RNA sequence: AAAUCCGCCUCCCAACAAGCUCUGCGUGGUGGGGAAGCCCGGGUGACAACCCCCCGAAGCCAGGGAGCCAAGAAAAGCCUCUAAGCACAACCUGCGGGAACCCGUACCGCAAACCGACACAGGUGGGCGGGUGCAAGAGCACUCAGGCGCGCGGGAGA
RNA sequence: CGAAUGCCGGCAUGAGUAACGAUAAAGAGGGUGAGAAUCCCUCUCGCCGUAAGCCCAAGGGUUCCUACGCAAUGGUCGUCAGCGUAGGGUUAGGCGGGACCUAAGGUGAAGCCGAAAGGCGUAGCCGAAGGGCAGCCGGUUAAUAUUCCGGCCCUUCCCGCA
RNA sequence: AGCCGGUAGCGGGCGUGGAUCCCUGGAUGUCCGAAUGGGGGAACCCGGCCGGCGGGAACGCCGGUCACCGCGCUUUUUGCGCGGGGGGAACCUGGGGAACUGAAACAUCUCAGUACCCAGAGGAGAGGAAAGAGAAAUCGACUCCCUGAGUAGCGGCGAGCGAAAGGGGACCAGCCUAAACCGUCCGGCUUGUCCGGGCGGGGUCGUGGGGCCCUCGGACACCGAAUCCCCAGCCUAGCCGAAGCUGUUGGGAAGCAGCGCCAGAGAGGGUGAAAGCCCCGUAGGCGAAAGGUGGGGGGAUAGGUGAGGGUACCCGAGUACCCCGUGGUUCGUGGAGCCAUGGGGGAAUCUGGGCGGACCACCGCCUAAGGCUAAGUACUCCGGGUGACCGAUAGCGCACCAGUA
């Protein structure tokens, strides 16, 4: 899709890169302060996972958390016909 | 008019697809000539080329009727 | 329905019309979107005569302003059509 | 992939060519045109003649040629080669008959019709652009054809 | 509401003032007409002529031709017009473009990427003032002609035969 | 009882055998546009296939059909089938997300999750049956209003920002599933009491519930939809609807005068000027074959309910949990928990787990990691009503052929 997980839904979050200037307060710290606060986006840990099912090989974009899950659907074997647009089964429909 | 009218459209009812095909074949040539007739300079007291093209719209309905349900 | 007295709409009326008549060149207003090929076969059936070389052109309506109300008229498409020597137009011939 | 074709090596003949093709020009059956002047755009001039020289292109033969370095589009049309397929097809050549659609075509177009608010001394790409003289020439001066005197005038003469 | 160089509108002042848009230039006779320096005709004069002439393209879109017209538009006048009303007028197998080709570029199955919108992208396709392709001379109309006609001359398809 | 639109005229026609006109449905609907056969400089250009038409093979016309995507079927889609494209005034949720400005400068902060961009939904959308609140052995889904409250707090503790529980009200209903054990169909196979995917059963709870056994006698009596069905009712045209004449002035009466009358109607508009009784209305009553509605009345359908004992089988995973980075909440790192989440590590199934504002015990409240759910609420392109709402410089930009010139 576009940096998003085929498998978890997991797609890049916003959030903010805060610089702090000062000494916490809890170490005799008069206080933190704030110099800037901007916009970043962390990105989800992508990776390929490149299996041969039971024709083609299958590659997947998947975040490194759920990578086992792959090899678990794996696991599922029947209907040994078409072409590398198997996930489409191998996909959702497990899972559902 | 509006009496024989009356007549003329249940009268063109139940009257297969290919003469009512037919018919109205010869009454666009009927407006046809009219057109001319009036063009060509007041040859016609005109008046029907309303009535005609009326009359050629009242059949196609018909003509489309029978081709509705079962031919 | 989609018949030959579709196409061919009124005379075209005028001398330079009239001095085709000399010839086998009778011209008449057609529908615009009528193709040469469609039109011989509408004379051939509406006249009971043979085409043998249609001319055709597009001619746009003029700008009217009747009283501060300016549009067009519509366009119109007229032909000039051969009758095969000898044959006549008949009902055409009037004048 | 396969080719009898292309490419590569080898004998052979040929040959600073011819021939085979292809253009251009000239001639060509024949068809047009055809002044001045004269009488109201039009008659007649007329049965017009239609020929000989000379200058001569930047254009044509054209993929011509020589030099040069900065090293100078693509694809189809076209020829050929074969594969599937099919060889009673299909293609080529020649003669015949039939078929050949859509759109533009008015007029302005260095300008009063385009861009400049204007009938605006501005701006707008391509071709023809005749004659005489002046070294030459698209220069300059006059002038064919054709086109115009710039849509306020009349005086006065500080 | 008198003021905001207020806002919209109407009318003054300047003032019968400056200007009337190239210093290429006019004169006269005759005619039409309510009315003419300005419209038509003739003759004489001046001006452009690698042009101020002629032919294409773009752009403009009926301004082209004819009849009838002068409120307004025209820097004056107008009987004239590019103006008002109405009628007419553009004819193509061969000219241009399309049922041909590709160029930059655009678009884009395969594919890749991007929070979304979307961005890229070999092939293919679109794309022309470049490639390809068969028409030359005259006559005719108030106005169209390599277009209608005259003569000579070619191109494709389809179907036959050899 | 007149009609052939604004609109007369010429030139013709129709209507008590019910026209025009208004309501409902149906038919025709060129080209463009999601535009969908293919192109394309929207409204133009060029095709394949099946049938047709012309003399009809070339040319042309006509009817039909052919975009792409997803999904379920199936023989790897050679096919079929349903669905999706796009528009919409504002309202709605999500995904992104400013700045001027305020801070009498400015950087945290503010303006603000605003303007705006994008995606989706609909007539609403969101949310919604508790891992909830929070001190009363206490409430009980969600949305909205009113209050709590400018309180609790947050804060260069600056400018500023600002809850919740509770209480009163509107409306008011909760329901499917995964998992254990049973059946099964095909599968794969290192054939088995095995694994597994598709289906059927079962079963859905926090005083814990269910499964499989054990005993009990449990019952269809009762319950009953948000799904389908009929109906009243409503919308889309209409209809009936009391009661006055006369005389004067006056161009003209409704004024003034004489004598009357109706009133479930004395709201208003019109009529040559000022009318309850002249016309159009009004109070009061009527009216649907057809299309839409039907939230109300009725009916069916799914669906739903036992007790006790034992067994410990199951009770939603890269999740809970913890740490790093952040958002949300009144919370700006603060003693900072709770709800979300990008990265790392990474469980258990009742003696299991999250929460009661760090952390520990105690005492309590809840059942996370699957899903749907009307009504009360928002808006106003549209129709109608009402006005101490404007009256042509006003009122929408437009009272007039204006998003026009
Ligand atoms: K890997
Ligand atoms: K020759
Ligand atoms: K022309
Ligand atoms: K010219
Ligand atoms: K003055
Ligand atoms: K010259
Ligand atoms: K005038
Ligand atoms: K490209
Ligand atoms: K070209
Ligand atoms: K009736
Ligand atoms: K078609
Ligand atoms: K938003
Ligand atoms: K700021
Ligand atoms: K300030
Ligand atoms: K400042
Ligand atoms: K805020
Ligand atoms: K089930
Ligand atoms: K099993
Ligand atoms: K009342
Ligand atoms: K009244
Ligand atoms: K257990
Ligand atoms: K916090
Ligand atoms: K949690
Ligand atoms: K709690
Ligand atoms: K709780
Ligand atoms: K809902
Ligand atoms: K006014
Ligand atoms: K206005
Ligand atoms: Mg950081
Ligand atoms: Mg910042
Ligand atoms: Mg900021
Ligand atoms: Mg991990
Ligand atoms: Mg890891
Ligand atoms: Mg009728
Ligand atoms: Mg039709
Ligand atoms: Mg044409
Ligand atoms: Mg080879
Ligand atoms: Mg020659
Ligand atoms: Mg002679
Ligand atoms: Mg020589
Ligand atoms: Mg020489
Ligand atoms: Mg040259
Ligand atoms: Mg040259
Ligand atoms: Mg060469
Ligand atoms: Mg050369
Ligand atoms: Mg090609
Ligand atoms: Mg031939
Ligand atoms: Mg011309
Ligand atoms: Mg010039
Ligand atoms: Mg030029
Ligand atoms: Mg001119
Ligand atoms: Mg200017
Ligand atoms: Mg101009
Ligand atoms: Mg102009
Ligand atoms: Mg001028
Ligand atoms: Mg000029
Ligand atoms: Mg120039
Ligand atoms: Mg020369
Ligand atoms: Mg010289
Ligand atoms: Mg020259
Ligand atoms: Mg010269
Ligand atoms: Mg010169
Ligand atoms: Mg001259
Ligand atoms: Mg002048
Ligand atoms: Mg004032
Ligand atoms: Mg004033
Ligand atoms: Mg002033
Ligand atoms: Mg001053
Ligand atoms: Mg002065
Ligand atoms: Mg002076
Ligand atoms: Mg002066
Ligand atoms: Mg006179
Ligand atoms: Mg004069
Ligand atoms: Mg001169
Ligand atoms: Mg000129
Ligand atoms: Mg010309
Ligand atoms: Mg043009
Ligand atoms: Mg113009
Ligand atoms: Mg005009
Ligand atoms: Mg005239
Ligand atoms: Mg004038
Ligand atoms: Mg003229
Ligand atoms: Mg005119
Ligand atoms: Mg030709
Ligand atoms: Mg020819
Ligand atoms: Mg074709
Ligand atoms: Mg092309
Ligand atoms: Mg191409
Ligand atoms: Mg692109
Ligand atoms: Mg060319
Ligand atoms: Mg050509
Ligand atoms: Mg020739
Ligand atoms: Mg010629
Ligand atoms: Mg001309
Ligand atoms: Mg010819
Ligand atoms: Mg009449
Ligand atoms: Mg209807
Ligand atoms: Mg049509
Ligand atoms: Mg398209
Ligand atoms: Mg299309
Ligand atoms: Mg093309
Ligand atoms: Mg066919
Ligand atoms: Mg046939
Ligand atoms: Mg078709
Ligand atoms: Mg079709
Ligand atoms: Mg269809
Ligand atoms: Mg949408
Ligand atoms: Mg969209
Ligand atoms: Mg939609
Ligand atoms: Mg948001
Ligand atoms: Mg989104
Ligand atoms: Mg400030
Ligand atoms: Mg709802
Ligand atoms: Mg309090
Ligand atoms: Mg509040
Ligand atoms: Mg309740
Ligand atoms: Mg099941
Ligand atoms: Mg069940
Ligand atoms: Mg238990
Ligand atoms: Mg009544
Ligand atoms: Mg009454
Ligand atoms: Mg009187
Ligand atoms: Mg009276
Ligand atoms: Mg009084
Ligand atoms: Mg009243
Ligand atoms: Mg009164
Ligand atoms: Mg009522
Ligand atoms: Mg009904
Ligand atoms: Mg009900
Ligand atoms: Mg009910
Ligand atoms: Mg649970
Ligand atoms: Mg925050
Ligand atoms: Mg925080
Ligand atoms: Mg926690
Ligand atoms: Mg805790
Ligand atoms: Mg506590
Ligand atoms: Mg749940
Ligand atoms: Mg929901
Ligand atoms: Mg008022
Ligand atoms: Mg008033
Ligand atoms: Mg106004
Ligand atoms: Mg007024
Ligand atoms: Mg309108």
């Amino acid at each position: 899709m576009s940096k998003v997980c085929e498998i978890s839904g997991k797609r890049p979050i916003v959030a903010n890169s805060i610089q702090r200037r000062g000494k916490a307060k809890r170490e005799g710290g008069v206080g933190k302060k704030t110099t800037g606060i901007s916009k970043r986006r962390q990105y989800p840990n992508l990776q390929k996972v490149r299996v041969r099912v039971a024709g083609q090989e299958i590659t997947f974009r998947v975040a490194a958390s759920h990578i086992p899950k792959v090899y678990e659907l794996v696991e599922r074997a029947k209907g040994l016909k078409l072409e590398g647009l198997s996930p489409k089964e191998i996909k959702k429909e497990l899972l559902k | 008019k509006l009496s024989e009218v009356r007549k003329q459209l249940e009268e063109a009812r139940k009257l297969s697809p290919v003469e009512l095909e037919k018919l109205v074949r010869e009454k666009k040539r009927e407006l046809m000539e009219l057109r001319f007739q009036a063009s060509i300079g007041q040859l016609s007291q005109n008046h029907k080329i309303r009535d005609l093209k009326r009359q050629i719209a009242r059949l196609l309905t018909v003509l489309n009727e029978k081709r509705r349900q079962n031919a | 329905m989609k018949t030959a007295y579709d196409v061919i709409l009124a005379p075209v009326l005028s001398e330079k019309a009239y001095a085709g008549f000399a010839e086998g060149k009778y011209t008449f207003w057609v529908h615009p979107k009528a193709t040469k090929t469609e039109i011989k076969n509408a004379v051939e059936t509406a006249f009971k005569v043979k085409v043998v070389k249609v001319n055709t052109l597009h001619v746009r309506g003029k700008k009217k302003r009747l009283g501060r109300y300016l549009g067009k008229r519509p366009d119109r498409k007229k032909a000039i059509v051969q009758v095969a020597p000898g044959q006549k137009i008949e009902a055409l011939e009037g004048l």
